[PDB]
This record gives C-alpha cells, structure tokens and sequence, in this order.
C-alpha cells in the first residue's frame, strides 16, 4: 500500500496510536514525534509525506486522554505534562525578548511549537504565545533583510550548496 | 409630524466611537506594525445598507443568468478551449476569494479603529459573496456547458496537478500566513490593485471574445465591489505610516509580496489567456508592462510614495523574466496534461502565426516542439506517447520551486534558466530565482511544502489519477485530455499502458 | 457607434461560426451537477451545499480535508495557515456542519436588504403617523437613550469576538455561519444607534451622540460585569470555538436574552414605546436564526460526533462552567437597573419569573444538550442578590 | 439537442449577418426617451410617469385625452366606455394626478413582497422566542378574536367600494392609485385573518373560523353603524370619486384611524400583545401611503384645479357633510366597546385624548383642504355620547 | 416553542366568508346573468403572496434586460422591420392589457362570491403589470433601439392611423362596454383563450427569429400570469351556467364576441407576423387553423359544452374570409403608410417566393402590385408617388367598417368583397360583413364611431400628420416611412407637395 490518503505507514501508526491509553505515555510520544518529524530541524525526513496526518491522529489521542485525566481547571490552565501553561508562556516570551539575534529567535519559536503545540498546551495560552513570539522573530528577521549577500546567507543558514546555475 | 427616517451615514457618524478601551483590547496576531487608533474608512456603510446594495447587484446578475442567458443557450455556445479555461480561472479565483475572507478577518482583528475594522468587515462579506460567485460560474458551466467534468469537481480534482500548488501560495497561504501587514500587501496593495482588479476585467474581455457571456455577467459584478478593497489596502498603509517600524519593514514586505504574486501570475495568467483561448484580445507582453509598470508600478505605487513606499527592488528581474515565462510554462502544462482537471490543446496553425508575430522566435523554440509532439502522436490515445517522455529523452528535468511551487525546466526555458540546489538537514531543495531563495534561507520553517514528485514518487501515473478521482462519470475516461475535440478522448488505461512512474529529479544530485 | 467596436463570440457571425464548428456533438460528460461528490445533509444536494462545501482547500490532515500536503507558505515560526491547533475541539469532519437555513451570501444579503427597506418604511410611517406622542418621556430619555443605548456596545463587543473565528474557522460552512452570526450583531448595535438618531430627529433636544450611552457602558454599574464578560469573550479567548460557543450558547443565551426580551421588550409597552420593540424583534429573529446554526455545529456535529462526542461535551461543559459565572455576574449587576424604574413599574416576582424563563429556555436549548448539570434555583438566586 | 433546433437571429451567424446588413449607420432619431412629450411633475420625467401617463386611450373630450372621435363600441343604451358622466367632479386634465410614491406595478409588489417575507420571519421568531407567553387570555380570545377579527369585514368592505372605480377611473394615473389603495385594504383584512390563523396554531383551543367575528359584524351593536356606513359607501355610491374620497378622506380617516390606532394599537401593550401591533403597523403605513395619493388627487389636482377649484371644493365639502354623519354614528356605536374592557383598562380622559388626536389630524390632512369648517369639540362630544 | 407561520392557502380557506349579505349587495352594472354567489376561484391567493410570486418574476426579467441583454446590445441587433413591428405589437397590446384592468374591475364588481371577486382582482393587478410591461418594451426599444420615434410616442401618434381604431374595438371598448358577461367573453373566453395567449408566445417566436431577445424576456413573463385569467374566464361561464337566462343569451354574446375578436386579429395579426418580419416562423394560415379551429373552437370550447356552450355560429363564415384577409389588409396598410407611426417595407425576392410557396396565387395579385408600386418609386421621396393614388386611378375605394373599424377594399380584395351601405336619420354607414351589419341594425347607439375619412374630410394629408405630431425630432422627417432604410426618408414637405386631400368614400353614393 502506497496511497496518498491511505497507505501502510499511516495504518501502522494508527495501530500504534490505539495502543496508548495513558496521558503521560501518549503526550511524551506526541512531543517525541514532533522532535523526530516536524519543522526543518526534524531528526529525519522519513515521514515527510505522512507526518502531518499522523501527527493529527496522535494529537487526537492526547486530547481525549487529557480531557479524561484533568479536572476542569487543569484543562484550562495546565499543559498535558502538568506544567502551569502561563508560566511556560511567560518564560518563553521572556527568553524571546532577550534573544540577541534572529538566529536565537527562530530556535526559540520553533522549539516552542515542537514542545507545546496543542493538545500539549491549552490553545488560549499557545496562540497568545504565537502572537508574541512570532512578532519578535519577524522584528529581528525583517531588519535589513537584503544586506547579507546570498553567498554569505547560505553559509549562515548552513546549507550544503550542491549546485548552481547562473 | 412629517415622514422622516435615518440613513447609513447618519449612524456611521458615530461608528468610530463604538470601540472602547480596556487592557487587552489588542490584536491577537503577530505583527511588526501598529495600526493607528484613529484610522478612518472611506465608505460610510452599515450592515443593512451594505446588504441592500449587494442584493440589488445580485438581482441583475442572477436575473441575466437564469433568464436571457439561459434561453440564449450561452452556457454552450462558447469556444471549447475557453470552457476548459474557466474551470481553472473560476475555481482558482474562488480560492483566492475564499482565503481573502479569512485574510480580511485577520485584518479586522489587527485594526484598532472601529472604522478601519468596519472597512475590512465589508470586504469579509464581499469575499464570501465572491467565493459564491466564482462557485456559481462553475456551477453554471457544469449544469449547462459542453463539458461539466472539472467544472463540477475542481475542489477535489484540482489537487492532482502542480499548477494548483502555486495558486495556493499566492491566493491562499499568501493571503493569511504571515504578518497581518505582509498579508495585506499580498492580498490588497499588490494582489487586487496590481493583478486582480485589472485581471477580473481582462477576463471578461477574453471571455466575451470566445463566446462566453456567463463570466462577464458575474465578474463584472464582482468588479463593482473592488473599490472598497482598494481603499482598505490603501488605508492599511496609511494606518501604519506614522509608526517607526514602518520605515524599517514596509518596503521589505512589499517587495516580497510583489515577487510572490508576480512569480505566479506573470506566467500563469498569460498562459491561460493565450493558450486557453481561440480568439486573442491582446498580447500578454504589453498587457503586463501596462498593468505592472504603468498603472501599478508607477501610477498607484507612486501615489503611496508620500508614506515611504518605494518601487519593488525586484521589479527589474520580474520584467526580465516575464517575457517568455508563460510560453515556458504552457510547455510544462501541456507535457503534464494528465495531471489536470481540464482539457488542453496544441496551438493551431493560425495561432502559431499570431505567437510568432507577437513573439519573434516563438516558432523556432516552442513551435517546432509542439509540432514534434503531434508528430509523436500526443493527441492520439493509441500512440502510447505523452510529451513527458520527450523531456526524459532529451534530458530536460522539471523541478518545482520549493517556495512558489512554480514548475520550471531551466535547461529548456527561454526565460529564466537559473537553478539553485541545496541540502539541509537531510533534505533537498530546488530554487528557480534569487528572491525565492533568500525567503527560504531566511524563513525555512515557512516553506516546507512537499511537491508532486515527492508525494507521487514511485507511484504509477494512472494510479495517482484514479485515487484522486480524475475521471469522468463513465469511470473510465480521463477528465484531462491532450486535445479539445469530442472524439478519441484518452482513458485511464491509455495512461496505464504508458507505465510512467514518478521520480524525484532532485535525487540525481549527489 | 451604434453597434460598437468590440466583436463578441456569441453574436459576431464570423466568430460564432468558428466557435459553433469546434463544439462537440454532445456534452462530453452527462454528470452536470457541480458538487455531486458532496454528501447531502438532506434529501437532495442543495444550491447552498453545492456552492459552499469544500471551497476551503484543507488537506486531509485537518479532519475532512480532501487535499494533501502542507500549506505552501506558513507564518514565521511555522504556524500553519489553518490547523488543528487553533481550537480544543476535535471532529471526524469539519465540513459536516450545515446552516439549517442554508444561507450563502445571496440569500443572506437579500433578507437583510428586505428588512432594511421595511425598517425605512416603518420609521416613515411611525413619524408621519405621529406615534411618538404616546411614549413616556422618562423611559425615552433615560432607559432607551442611556441603557438601551449602552447595550449597543455589548452587541458590538460580541460582534468583534467573531474576528479571530473569521480567520481561524476550519471549514467553509463554519466560516460562513460564523461570519453571518457576527455581521448580525454589528447590525443590531447599528440598529440601536439608528433608533437614537431617529429620536434625535423627531424629539427636540434629543442628543444622538453616543457619549452618554458609552459613558454608561465604560463606567456605569448596571453594565459593569456585562462589559467585563464581553471584553473577556472578545480579547482573552484565542480559541475560535470557545468564542462562538461561549458567546452564543452561554453569555448571549442568558444575559442577552434577558436584557433584550425580559427587560426592554417587556417594559417598552408599559411606557408607550412601540419603537424599540420593533428593532428588538429583529435582534430576536437574528438570535433565533443564529441559534439554529450554533446548535447544529456544537451539538449535532461536534457534541454528537461519532468519535469525539464524549471529548467535545467535556470541553463545552468546561466552557459553560468557565463562562456561566461571568454571565451570572453580568445579570447580577443588571439587576441594579430595576431600582431606577418609576415605582410600581414591576415587582420582584415578575423579575424572578422572567429570570426563570430565560434560565429554563437555556437549560432546555443548550445546557442539557451537553449534559451540563445546571441548577436553575442556584443560578436565579445568585442573580437576585443584585436587586437593590 | 445540445444546440437546439430553433435558430435565433441574435446568435445565428447566417441570420445575424442578414440583420446586421439591414441596420442603419446610427439611430434614425436621437430622441430615445419614451414619453418625452409628458409634462413632468418633478425636475426630470420619471420611469413611473413614462410607463403610465396616457396609457388610457381617452379622446380630448374627456379632459386631458389625446385621442379623437368617439368610442368604437358602447353600452346597450349608448353609455360610453368612459365618460365625464361617471363623476360629478370636473377638471382641466384627468392626467394631472401623480402618486407621490410613484408606484407602478413593479415597485408596488416589490415593497409588498418584502413585507410578506418579513411577516413570515417575524411570526416564526415570535413563536420560537415564545413571546406569545406574555399575552392576556381575555384580550386575545375576546378583543382580538372577536372585535379585531370583526374589523376585517370593515376593511373588506372598503376594499370592495373600489370595484367600480377600477372600472370608471378616467385616467391611468388615477386607476393605478385606486387599484393600489383598494388592494391594500383587502391585504389588511387578510392580515387580520392571518393573525387569527397564527394564534390558532400556537394557542391550543383558539378557533380560526370567521364564525364569531362575522356574527359580531353582521349582528353586534358595536360595529352596527359602521357596517351600515360601509354598505353605503360601497353599494350606494355610483360616483367613483365620491367613493374613493368619502372612503379615504372621511370615513377611514376617522372611524378607521381610531379603531386601528386609538383602540387596538393603543391598548394591545396593556395586555401583553405585541403581535396585533405588528399588523396594525402595516395597516397604518398603508394608510399613510394612500393618504399621500388621496391628497394629491382630491386636493392638489381637483380641489386646486385652475378652472374648477371653487366648483370641486363645494362638491367635496358636500360629500364630507353627507358622510361625516354616518362616520360619527359608526364611532359612537364603537364607543360601546370600551364598556367591555376589564375595569381600569382605561378611563374616559384617555378615549377623549385619542378622539381629539384623530379629529385634529383629520382636519389638518383633509377638511382644511377644501375649507370645510368643522368643530373639533362638537364632533368629539357627539361620539363621546356613546359610552356607559 | 417551535418556529411557526401561516401561508396563503390557510388564510384563503376563510376568504369566501368575507362577504356578508345585505340590502343593495348587488352589482352596479347592467347584465342579463346572475353570477352564482357560491362560485369558487382556482387559485388560493392573498394579496401579499400574489405580490411575492410577481416580484420574483420581475427580478429575472428586469435583470436580464438591464444587465446581459443591454451588454449584448440586444435593443439594436434586431431586424429593422421587426423593430417597427414591435412599435405596434407592444403599444397595441398595452391598451388591451390596460382596458383589461377596467374589465376585470367591472367583473370583480359583478361577482358576488368573494372567491370569484378575488380571482378577478388578481387579474386586475396582473393587467396593470402587463400594461407596464408592454410600456417597458417600447420604453426599452426607444432608449436603446435603432429607431425611437413611434416607440417613444405611440400613445399619441397611434391616433393618426386607421389600424388603431380597430384595435380599440377589440382591446378597449369590447373589453368594457357592454353586458359584464359579454365583455368577459371578449376579454377572457375568446380574447385571452383563443387569440392573445397563443399570440403572446407566437410573438416571442417571431421576435427571436428576427434578433429580438427583448420582447421574449418580457412577454414570456407576461405569459406566466395567463393561466389565472384563463380560469377567471372559465369560472365566469360556470357562475352563469345555472341561471335560466344563460341558456337564452350566452351563445349569442359568445358568437358576437368571437366574431368581434377574429374580425380584427385574423387580418392584423397575420399581417404583423408575415409582413413585419424578415425571417418567417410559420405561415399564418396554418397558425390560424390550429388556434381558431383545433385548440380553441375544438379543445377549449368543447370542455365548456357541459355548461351549454356551442361553437360560434359565425365560425364557418370566419374561416371563409380568413385565407386572404391579412394579405388584403397590408396592401391597404402600405398604401396608407403616411398615417402610421411605424416604417413599412415591401417584400423582397425571398419573401415573395416564400409567399407564393405558401399562398399560391399571391404573386399574380399582391406581388405584381407591389412591384408596380416600387418601380414607380413608392420608396423614393422624389417620385411624388404614394400608393393611395394608385387606388384612385384604378377606382378601388377604401371603406371603414362602422362596427369593427377594420379597413376594407371590396373591388380589389381577394377575400371577402361583400359591402352593404345604409342611410339612417341622415348618416351613411358602411359594413363589410353580415354579422357586423346585424350588430349595427340591432344596436345603432353602440356604434357611432367617426372613421378617419369623416374626421379628416377636406384636410390635406400633411396637415393631419402635423397637427397630431407624426414627426420625428428634427420636426421635418415623418415618423412613418414607405421603406426601412436609413437614407432617403420622407419629409412633411414631400407629403405636402403631393397635396392629397381626404374624402369620405361613402359620398360617392350620393
Ligand atoms: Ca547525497
Ligand atoms: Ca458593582
Ligand atoms: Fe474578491
Ligand atoms: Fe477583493
Ligand atoms: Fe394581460
Ligand atoms: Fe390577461
């Protein structure tokens, strides 16, 4: 099976996901899945064609497990890992505002998304963070956006220039 | 005791005061700019009066369609190539109209002045209207036209092809993903002002020339709503002018917005006009220089110079590449005809003369190639030939720009032939220009869009088409075709026989 | 000239024959129903479903999506153009919702358009017939100009609460319903102002400036908790479903209904006010129209979702409890308004009874749908503590 | 087929070619304004006038006609199709009239169609928002079902009085206005029944039959003198103008405006009834609409005729006197209805307040236009003699 | 608390009880019948619902007209002959629609049953709509057409010619002057059922054949309201079927009605279609037999048999005079062209062939005459020739039926040639048929209509035209013309130079 919307990889993960029935286990796997398969800093590009869909499936399980495990207050204010959502938000924002350059900034924003994206962090706190983090990141990035020559920007990013054509 | 009442402007007089102050009365979206608290809107409307002026327009519009136009059998008496073009034109526009809804809701959230908010609000409702209008155009051509397939399921069959990916960049993601202002520049300042407003109009011209009276009826009505949006866009700039950040960022965001849109429309609109029509209206080349250079990149853009706005620094390159872009693209569009949801056609003899006349050198390059493909039997199902094969034989790989999603064949193109390939964290990326490259190098996490080769890798052609429902109601005939005639239409099996299997061209690089 | 310069393909003999010649002998496909692949909510596919469902290019990773792959361009940081992360709710398909009224743009602006003109005629008949002669001056100058006038800010606030949802909604059908629910609120706020400006025209000295009503809203007591709840619903909620749910299935179903129906609409008569009831009837129709969509979306599609039914009800139960308190507080502050009425206007029994009417309808129409355990006596008494 | 066997000259290449050949190089006359010879009432000629003025084929012998000669076929006996002999009134031109609202068929049904749709919505929300709850059983089941219901016959009768005028009107402008005045009246009667019908759907034992109110109208004593006035205005007047005049500028300006506004409109609130008021609302607007036309025809046009000013006024002051009595008699009898209201519902000071309002407006909008000196006190006094 | 409302059918159920009995609750019009007071109408409508179904129709209609049709320049791309024809067709139908208002008002007054009164009332409103719709057709062609004169002032210019007199007999006086029931028959049972309804649709046919998409858009909409009127007329017969007087008078008025309506439409209609168009649709003889014989006189009338309705005893006589009726009339119409408000065109080679093919013997009579007239220069102003002169030369007197007002020429006609002349109390009277003769002998006071010869007697042609504004804007060129070309238009002086004076042809018997 190698389909676009239905294939073996997705099926295998669906089965893996059904065998999660503890919030702590399911949450840890979602955070791990994200470090392993999302953003351009993913540990591997092996699931590039199915990670998006698979991740949603894993999220679905972490959400259902969190709603049954948490009381109403914790659901509105704690991360799936038991941290105080607001403390995480403020702390991360604090780190962002103290970032020296746009390179430190991107690591802080992307790192935040891989670790706290819902159902880990309640969406209210998460989107509020998206709002603040994104702002600084753009402020640092869009400053003098064309002053660095492509030759150098490639070095700064750290790509392996494989081929060019003038 | 004389008959009196209240109109829209009398209530609008106090609209601005509706918003009040409180700690968290602030935008929910990230942004480098601060939209001024006292910004004002141009049109003094309220919900009730807005509804009345649109309801009136609808009457005329639907009245025409349901009555006179239907009796005249206008849904049929349209040139085949144009019936197919509207499948793309209308559905693709539909998505731009749709995302503009979410786009203007994001601007309404950004705006702090009740009047600026209200200005965007009107557009929010206009875009819903526009979404439903474009939907109707396809709904109408499906129920009454010479070929409903494509018109009746574009919303799912458009996902098969590569031109769809690029449309989502400029008309979907480009409108809603980014700094609220960057989105406004993509959608309004550049989008509507430079391309769409002039485009909606031009389409009714080309439409009229090819026997289509259905599209002018609807689009001309869509066109009456653009004044407010042009205004909204203009005001976005005004609302951020007296802000320090505007000086450090505005021009950078405008430049990126300009290149983003231009990258897709320059080649695609020109392609739809000249290759998707029988009767030509005007050579795309001059249409462009008038729109982009004169009207927009001079007149409209210069009127905004008083606010620190400058001419796009990439305008020169855009111009340099423009000339052959659409011709280079139709070659790829036709070669990959089995991936569309529309039927294509080779330029006929009369068209080749027009292309050569208006584009000296057209024949020596594209002309001869199209002539070799028909010789190879590209129009014939039994030939067992698809232009794609010619590309493999002559070693002309086709890549997908990781940023704009626009397909390009650098070894065969007469226009831009640049190609940049990079490796980063175990992934390969292909770029066709220097502007798109900076965008990625600087904003990697924003452009992780997987292309058709990556998604379809290892899959046999007919299997991809089948999975994604690229068939007609007979369940065997392809929606897409390499000719617009009514006989000898290819079937899934004619493709299965070719046994073509997708492979990622970037993999060849060590 | 008389025939013009541009030659059209449908009427130009030469061009028309070229076109007619290229035409196939018959349609290349006999399936002429656009949207034929969409699962009908009713007997047959409707023009509303045909023109609306799937306009949103969601990939399959957003429940119900038909497309595939990541967005082409995302926000700095990586946030997707649209994604599961913008709301706590989960479903099997974000495209399941159907506005029971099947409203797409054309029908929506057409009814509002009708109402606009009917409103215009109504006022002209009202002033010409000199019906203003019957309205009590104090009810007109204090309660309508100041208190009903302040409520326009409440409705404006509820309107703005919809902004994020217009941008974040995960489907076309929800986006349209959401957009129409919001537009209806800004319309009501505007009708409140439309009435004041009308009075300013037919009543000497009547000031239409919003300074008074607005001063009431931002600094008075009657609407203090009301404004706090509204400010919260609008700017402290980043989840588009919590916002639409809490506003319509909690705050406005309780506070709004009480203020509009149990206070103003119920007392206007006793003061010869036949003007305000007119606009309140619109707001009430609007409330009724929106409710049907709200119920379908949150109870029929999400509350009864085959896979997340239990999860979603827990979340909406959570939201009801989170917002029921501020709403009770809003009602409680509003009780201070009765003490301002001329003596003998109404009594504690009538007030209590109307409170039970609003609370009982809410339990039946909303609370029960998600098994939220609401104690009607507890709610009402918590509110009555506000009666001075 | 897909193309259709029938060929059309606009799109058929061959036929169109022939047509294009026969066309002139330009219009054969630059005057492209239909009705360019009509004397505008306003700045520029209106669509309303162009499409209406002179449609009636009258010859010059019928004041204002443009045709010549006699009719081609007349009545057995010699009676002309339309002759100056069908009305006492005289004028320089029967086409001088102009409906201030400039309603030709399209606008007319448009505005009314909107009201019909609005009416449907309103009624729906009214029941969905359970506003019926607040209404008083006695008022509902008694004053509305029986006395408001019986008023539908009053309205139906005024409608029927228009029949002959629809045949004898001497100009297109007066015919369209007359048709529309009458058509609104039948509308009112139907709306009265529409309510009795609505209630019968939301209230268990309510009977929508016309049995009760019809009996009240044909036998009761409250409308007895009204019913007689109606039977006279309808079947005893053969002069189309006397009919329209006496019906709109006398009988309905008094009795009608009182029963509708001063009684049912005024009291409805005091019984928790905001339903009937919605319909009496449409009725009052319709009254205002006709009034503007009635004023233009009988005052601006006839009563102010450059050659028959003095003459017509005399004739109208005559009809006013002729019918001002039967009207009063209709009102007096109606006063006896108050004695049926629950004690305290309303004192005598109020009915007198309303009685003077009605009479005062009827002197400001009608009697003082032909100079019919009337005593507001004497008139009210006479009506008042009808209470307990 | 479930959302509820009430509909038209639910309020109409109690509509019959609306009327109450009393003293003088009787019709104010003379009649020999007694319409049953328990009579029902077929459609359960209340004012507000009627308003809605009509408003919806207007939307489609006016939208098509203001939007698409205007954009296609529909008011222009129509054949000249047809443009002139619609001046008559539209405005003449207009008066019929108009008098129909008074007609149904008089019938509404006649009915005693509330339901029957209600049905008539709906027609009263429909008729008002049709008056306005027909007015709109002329209004539209005036504003956007190739020749506004006539279209723009037909309400006054129509008074110059003799064809108008005949129109008033069947669409004005015949609809309102007389026994309420006799009028009904003229209007509904015969007019609408046998001629108008079929013709309304036929018009759209001939209209579309000649490039007119305007008329179809409006007339087809009118057509949709006809079913009600068919019902009213039908219920009228029912209402009186029982009354003994019915079996003693019905058939008489019905015969007189039929003869009255066919006496005009038979000639005029066929003439308007065959001579006022370039492209033909169907020979009028065939169309006539199907309508007047099968459809009406057969099907329709048959269903009214169980109510004592017998086929018109004048039916046979009608089919006899019919065949050449319209051809005979156009000769007269063209010869008297200066008295119209429209431009006429003589048959071209194709049409003459079409005419000969469909009417064997046509050329040898009509054809040769038109060629003589043309060769003599009836189309050229400088020839000084007007066909009326040819009638005098060859002594072919033209008379006007004192009853039907229809023009006839006994010594020339290929159809009926009978002519009866009488003198009474000092007045001469001319009849063209036995039925009309009876009507006059029996009811002298009903027919005292001065004909064009009596009224214009002694006047010089150009003077009659000038006094009645038969001129175009320039005040010199005549609204009427003997050809439909753009050049060489006849002026008032070209007419005065001929110095023709009117004469009462009956005096030749003195
Ligand atoms: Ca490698
Ligand atoms: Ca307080
Ligand atoms: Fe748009
Ligand atoms: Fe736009
Ligand atoms: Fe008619
Ligand atoms: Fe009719």
């Amino acid at each position: 099976k190698l389909g676009i919307h239905s294939n073996d990889t997705r099926d295998a993960w669906v089965n893996k996901i059904a065998q999660l029935n503890t919030l702590e286990k399911a949450a840890e796997m979602l955070k791990q899945f994200r470090m392993d398969h999302t953003t351009p800093f993913r540990n591997s590009y092996e699931l590039d064609n199915d990670y998006l869909w698979i991740e949603a499936k894993l999220e679905e399980k972490v959400a259902v497990l969190k709603a049954r495990a948490f009381n109403e207050v914790d659901f509105r204010h704690k991360t799936a890992f038991g941290e105080d959502a607001k403390s995480v938000l403020d702390g991360t924002v604090a780190k962002m505002n103290a970032a020296k350059d746009k390179w430190e900034a991107e690591k802080i924003h992307i790192g935040f998304r891989q670790a706290y994206k819902p159902p880990i962090m309640p969406v209210n706190y998460f989107l509020d963070g998206e709002r603040q983090l994104g702002t600084r990141l753009m402020e640092l990035r869009n400053l003098n956006y064309y002053d660095t020559p492509l030759e150098e920007l490639r070095k700064q990013r750290g790509v392996r220039v494989v081929h060019l054509q003038s | 005791r004389a008959p009196t009442s209240v109109n829209a402007q009398e209530v609008h007089r106090w609209l601005q005061s509706f918003n009040w102050d409180f700690k968290n009365n602030r935008t929910k979206y990230a942004t480098k700019y601060k939209m001024a608290n006292e910004t004002k809107e141009q049109f003094k409307l309220i919900a009730k009066e807005y509804a009345r002026m649109e309801a009136v327009k609808d009457e005329r519009q639907f009245g025409s369609l349901q009555d006179a136009l239907t009796r005249l059998n206008a849904g049929v008496r349209v040139h085949p190539k144009w019936n197919e073009t509207m499948k793309v034109v209308s559905n693709f526009l539909e998505v731009g109209e749709y995302n503009a809804i979410a786009a203007t809701g994001m601007l309404w959230d950004s705006a702090q002045a009740a009047e600026q908010k209200n200005g965007y609000l009107a557009q929010v409702l206009d875009e819903i209207r526009h979404t439903h209008q474009c939907a109707y155009v396809n709904y109408y051509f499906a129920k009454n036209g010479q070929d409903p397939a494509g018109h009746n399921d574009a919303r799912r069959t458009r996902t098969i092809g590569p031109l769809w990916k690029g449309m989502k960049r400029v008309f979907s993601d480009g409108f809603i993903s980014g700094d609220a202002v960057e989105c406004s520049l993509n959608l309004q300042l550049v989008g509507e002002a430079c391309f769409t407003n002039p485009l909606i109009v031009a389409v009714t011209e080309w439409a009229a020339a090819n026997g289509d009276e259905i599209t002018p009826t609807v689009f001309l009505s869509i066109e009456t709503d653009e004044l407010r949006h042009m205004a909204n866009g203009y005001q976005t700039v005004v609302s951020i002018a007296n802000d320090p950040a505007s000086a450090k960022y505005l021009n950078t965001d405008l430049n990126n917005a300009f290149w983003t849109q231009q990258k897709y429309f320059t080649p695609v609109l020109g392609m739809l006009f000249e290759y998707g029509s029988k009767f030509k209206v005007e050579p795309w080349v001059k249409t462009w220089d008038r729109w982009v250079y004169e009207d927009w990149g001079g007149i409209w853009i210069g009127r905004l110079g008083k606010y620190g706005v400058e001419s796009p620094r990439s305008l020169k390159d855009a111009k340099q590449d423009a000339y052959w872009a659409h011709h280079d693209l139709y070659l790829l569009a036709y070669a990959l005809w089995p991936t569309g949801f529309f039927r294509l056609a080779l330029p006929d003899q009369e068209e080749m003369e027009w292309f050569e006349a208006n584009y000296p050198g057209w024949y020596d390059h594209y002309g001869k190639i199209y002539e070799e493909w028909r010789a190879r039997g590209c129009e014939d199902p039994s030939s067992g030939f698809i232009p794609l094969m010619w590309f493999i034989e002559n070693n002309h790989p086709i890549y997908i720009d990781r940023v704009s999603q626009v397909p390009f064949c650098p070894s065969l193109a007469k226009g831009a032939s640049t190609l940049r390939v990079h490796e980063y964290n175990g992934e390969m990326h292909t770029f066709s220009d220097q502007w798109g490259e900076r965008m990625w190098l600087a904003e990697p996490e924003r452009y992780e869009c997987q292309n058709i080769f990556e998604q379809y890798e290892g899959r046999e052609l007919s299997e991809v088409i089948a999975e994604l429902h690229g068939l007609r109601s007979d369940g065997k005939t392809l929606i897409a075709q390499p000719h617009v005639r009514g006989d000898k239409l290819w079937t899934l099996d004619d493709i299965k026989r070719l046994n073509c299997v997708f492979k990622n061209p970037v993999k060849a690089f060590n | 000239s008389m025939l013009g310069e541009r030659r059209r393909g449908l009427t130009d003999p030469e061009m028309a024959a070229v076109i007619l010649k290229a035409l196939p002998e018959a349609p290349l496909d006999g399936n002429n129903k656009m949207g034929y692949f969409v699962t009908p909510r009713w007997k047959r596919l409707t023009e509303y479903e045909a023109l609306t469902v799937y306009a949103q290019p969601n990939a399959d990773w957003i429940a119900g999506g038909l497309d595939w792959g990541d967005w082409t361009q995302k926000f700095h940081g990586g946030r997707p153009s649209w994604g599961n992360e913008t709301t706590e709710l989960r479903t099997v398909d974000w495209f399941k919702h159907r506005d029971p009224l099947r409203r797409w743009h054309a029908p929506y602006v057409k009814d509002k358009a009708e109402e606009w003109r009917y409103t215009d005629r109504f006022l002209q008949g009202y002033s010409a017939d000199g019906q203003i002669r019957a309205m009590n001056p104090t009810w007109r100058d204090e309660f309508i100009n100041r208190y009903w006038g302040a409520f326009l800010f409440n409705e404006y606030g509820l309107f703005n609460a919809h902004s994020q949802g217009a941008r974040e909604a995960l489907s076309d059908v929800t986006r349209v319903s959401l957009a129409f629910w919001g537009f209806d609120k800004i319309d009501i706020a505007q009708m409140i102002q439309l009435e004041r400006g009308f009075l300013a025209k037919i009543v000497p000295g009547f000031d239409e400036s919003t300074a008074v009503p607005k001063a009431e809203w931002t600094n008075g007591e009657v609407y203090k908790s009301a404004r706090l709840a509204v400010e919260g619903l609008w700017q402290e909620v980043f989840d588009w479903n919590e916002s639409a749910f809490s506003v319509h299935a909690v705050y406005d179903a309780l506070f709004g209904q009480f203020v509009r129906r149990e206070f103003f609409q119920r007392l206007a008569p006793r003061f010869g006010d036949n003007l305000t009831p007119f606009f309140i009837n619109q707001a009430q129709t609007y409330f009724q129209i929106a409710k049907q969509g709200v119920q379908d979306l949150y109870y029929n599609c999400l509350g009864d979702d085959p896979e997340f039914s239990d999860y979603n009800r827990t979340v909406m139960r959570n939201w009801t409890g989170k917002w029921l308190e501020p709403t009770i507080a809003a009602l409680r502050d509003f009780m201070g308004l009765f003490a301002k009425l001329p003596a003998g206007t109404t009594d504690k029994e009538e007030i209590t009874a109307s409170l039970y009417r609003v609370v009982d309808d809410w339990i039946e129409d909303y609370a029960s749908r998600i098994d939220f355990k609401a104690d009607r006596d507890q709610i009402v008494k918590a509110v009555l503590a506000g009666l001075k």
